[PDB]
DNA sequence: ATCAATATCCACCTGCAGATACTACCAAAAGTGTATTTGGAAACTGCTCCATCAAAAGGCATGTTCAGCTGATTCAGCTGAACATGCCTTTTGATGGAGCAGTTTCCAAATACACTTTTGGTAGTATCTGCAGGTGGATATTGAT
DNA sequence: ATCAATATCCACCTGCAGATACTACCAAAAGTGTATTTGGAAACTGCTCCATCAAAAGGCATGTTCAGCTGAATCAGCTGAACATGCCTTTTGATGGAGCAGTTTCCAAATACACTTTTGGTAGTATCTGCAGGTGGATATTGAT
């Protein structure tokens, strides 16, 4: 077949320029130059609880394709339930 | 003579389905007449309550459409549409503008 | 084309009562919808427990009632009484 | 054969 | 040449991103990132678009509160530049740790 | 003079089986009460939304051991599950 | 002639009660066999682990009777069941032994 | 010699408490806006709690009342009941 | 004529306080509180002796813990004296109000 | 340093509050035997997800420059910690009855069934229209001087 | 307070994307209107345990003295903002390929249900004892000198 191309590093895909205007969003005047990676770390853990969620919902119906409404479950289990996608 | 349980109470929301989706979600053996009526009474209020405050954002905005922003306008301006959805996120709804007043410039 | 049902019709006629010159997007009707259904479980949810709590195994209007007492913020629940049971009330004596 | 723990002690036996 | 001093495109760039809903992480970054997470839990897993939307509405939304929260503690501490231990200590306090 | 049913009888022989030697009082007890019915609700809880999920009418062993994973950190998890997998092999095992 | 659920599945924890508690609940309209044996299974786990380590908690302040204090120190002192627990209050636990290291004296 | 029903929640308690969050300084002001956090901690949860009694048609709030209470605004106790 | 010196008295507190678990505030204030706040929301109430414990005790929990962030907000700030702002900004980032 | 005041620590003791242990009674778990419901197994869709690629805005990286923010230092004044007493409030321990809860009784209310009727979804079609995105041109804000 | 660089505002002006609004249309669901079941409000009463109220007991209100903390003022180093410049990667909008969700039909297990048989778990009770006090005397801690 083709097999995926190796995933490696995407972390760094969220860029010191998203993360000021995600700060801006909230408010931020100043930025201290360790914020970017601090914040890569707290959006990894955030991600990677959500996902584990999803896909344990995924993994429970026997499917292969992770839905919204699998995302949409995780986060309401979290305690970040979500409008606009179902449910 | 076929009346909807919605004309006989005088809602726009559905009797029927709130009853049916009581039965199939298990939250009791058993349902009273009452219980449907009154639950789409208090749905149909609140969607009611949401529509007309985000309906005022839209024409503040200049807007015939109620987008998602006007949404989030209506409920976050408002104390206790603000408490009833304190946990939850509006997709495409962004912040309401505010500045901490120490971030202003000049003296 | 399995039928997926929502509040979207009832949303709408509620939108031409209280706003009728007024449009609404499908991603603003995608949140309306998340908001009916949230609040209907959350209401749901406070009555089973209640119900159990009283070991009753009906849910009546009186469930939902005490639901929407302790899920709604001061005025809302005032406001959300009133058209429940008003709306109660009336079906009673509408046969 | 009963129940383990983390601590890495059982219960006993049967 | 005229510049504008430190501050002043800070605030202009705070109004602008305020007024607006438009996510603000590139769509294709953050959705190897989340291909990228997943795999490492389950090989072979495929997602629905509107699944990855919806990670990334909730991602944003979650990091700019917490943007808004760790402003608090860096003006607590009479500052205006936030750093690594305002974001620890909003979420210290949040209970998002221990 | 009703029956005022508790999980005290089982705690204590758990307890009996880890710290042979050692006694619990009435309130430690009270607390060991509290938790088993919490947990109870917690993982009963996730099982219904799960079954609820995928149009299921059933709580099988499948949707417990989700809920754990769900609900159980790490290494509580993993244990929890061994515990559980182990339990309904014993008695699937059972003439 | 009669077995307990229990003595076959090899729990102390009661399989059969277990099994009514899912049915009086109303959590879904059927039960599968297995579904009470692991519950049951899972909560006689989670109390053993929780008296193992309030166990040692009570012979560390040389005691031989657990109370609420040893199950307290027990579940804050471990990393998995203190977050497991982290929204929950354990009444007569009290708090860990923390100073802030700030608030030492200097010399 | 009458007072508040509040002021009896007295400095000295407050400080007691504190003290076992491992406080080591307080200022004065700290003695008003505990009793403040305390009156709408207490006014939320006997809120909720009373809600139950009058459900239960009962003229008396029991232990299981204020479990429940505790349990819905997220400050599930463990000793009393549920 | 011997005087400790201050904070020392403070730490010995701190010590002992957080080596007990006993209830800090006197029983019968507490209970002619709660019935006060009670009472503007059903009159002629009785309530059960062990009600009236469950309260104190999850109440005497919350502000301990509410301490706890509370320091943490005035040590933030590089005092070691907790304010008002320090209980307001505890409060705010737990998500208790604004 | 020394010197003393007070706090803290460990061994031993012992009364009884609060455990563990024991018994008979019955609610509720298990056993057996029909009575229903379900949740894969097979076998097909179309939906929609992966992939790959081409062309072009659009945003990202990096290096330079200096405004002004942070945090170190110093210091004065005010604000909390400590402390020594007795009185006032709470804690303790001993009675009347409110009301919780035990329980049985019967009907108003909810279920079960199987009809008939109507709503709400969707697919398809067209049919309209709000507004995003663009472009000038008039107007406001900022920062040098 | 003057001036110029540059951001911001607002009113026009498009072309759809996405909204509204037909259908016809049908399938599932809601409604109808008896046949059957039963849960819960009703009424009664007993016996807890809650409110009250009067001696026992330490905790708190108080005012004074000053240790040391907070916050103000100042200053220099250097971090982080602004912005110009160069160009990589994301966005956008196709096309083709298929993997896999999602349906719909047989059922042989699987679980519910109705009834009977059995006993584990509860509530009195009835003993047993872990440990919270208390005392004595050694040592450690703190703060004066
Ligand atoms: O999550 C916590 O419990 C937590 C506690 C304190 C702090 P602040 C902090 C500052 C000074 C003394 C003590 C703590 C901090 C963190 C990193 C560097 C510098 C200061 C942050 C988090
Ligand atoms: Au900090
Ligand atoms: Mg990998």
């Amino acid at each position: 077949k083709r097999h995926r191309k190796v995933l490696r590093d995407n972390i760094q895909g969220i860029t010191k320029p998203a993360i000021r205007r995600l700060a801006r969003r909230g408010g931020v005047k100043r930025i201290s130059g360790l914020i970017y990676e601090e914040t890569r770390g707290v959006l990894k853990v955030f991600l990677e609880n959500v996902i584990r969620d999803a896909v344990t919902y995924t993994e429970h119906a026997k499917r292969k394709t992770v839905t919204a409404m699998d995302v949409v479950y995780a986060l309401k289990r979290q305690g970040r339930t979500l409008y606009g996608f179902g449910g | 003579k076929a009346k909807t349980r919605s004309s006989r109470a005088g809602l726009q929301f559905p009797v029927g389905r709130v009853h049916r989706l009581l039965r199939k979600g298990n939250y009791s053996e058993r349902v009273g007449a009452g219980a449907p009526v009154y639950l789409a009474a208090v749905l149909e209020y609140l969607t009611a309550e949401i529509l007309e405050l985000a309906g005022n954002a839209a024409r503040d905005n200049k807007k015939t459409r109620i987008i998602p922003r006007h949404l989030q306008l209506a409920i976050r301006n408002d104390e206790e549409l603000n408490k009833l959805l304190g946990r939850v996120t509006i997709a495409q709804g962004g912040v309401l503008p505010n500045i901490q007043a120490v971030l202003l410039p000049k003296k | 084309r399995s039928r997926k049902e929502s509040y979207s019709v009832y949303v709408y006629k509620v939108l031409k009562q209280v706003h009728p010159d007024t449009g609404i997007s499908s991603k603003a009707m995608g949140i309306m919808n998340s908001f009916v259904n949230d609040i209907f479980e959350r209401i749901a949810g406070e009555a089973s427990r209640l119900a159990h709590y009283n070991k009753r195994s009906t849910i009546t209007s009186r469930e939902i009632q005490t639901a929407v007492r302790l899920l709604l913020p001061g005025e809302l629940a005032k406001h959300a009484v009133s058209e429940g049971t008003k709306a109660v009330t009336k079906y009673t004596s509408a046969k | 054969p009963g129940a383990r723990l983390r601590s890495g002690r059982s219960t006993g036996a049967p | 040449p005229h510049r504008y001093r430190p501050g002043t495109v800070a605030l202009r760039e705070i109004r602008r991103y305020q007024k607006s809903t438009e996510l603000l992480i590139r769509k294709l970054p953050f959705q190897r990132l989340v291909r990228e997470i997943a795999q490492d839990f389950k090989t072979d897993l495929r997602f629905q678009s509107s699944a990855v939307m919806a990670l990334q509405e909730a991602c944003e939304a979650y990091l700019v509160g917490l943007f808004e929260d760790t402003n608090l503690c860096a003006i607590h501490a009479k500052r205006v530049t936030i750093m690594p231990k305002d974001i620890q200590l909003a979420r210290r306090i949040r209970g998002e740790r221990a």
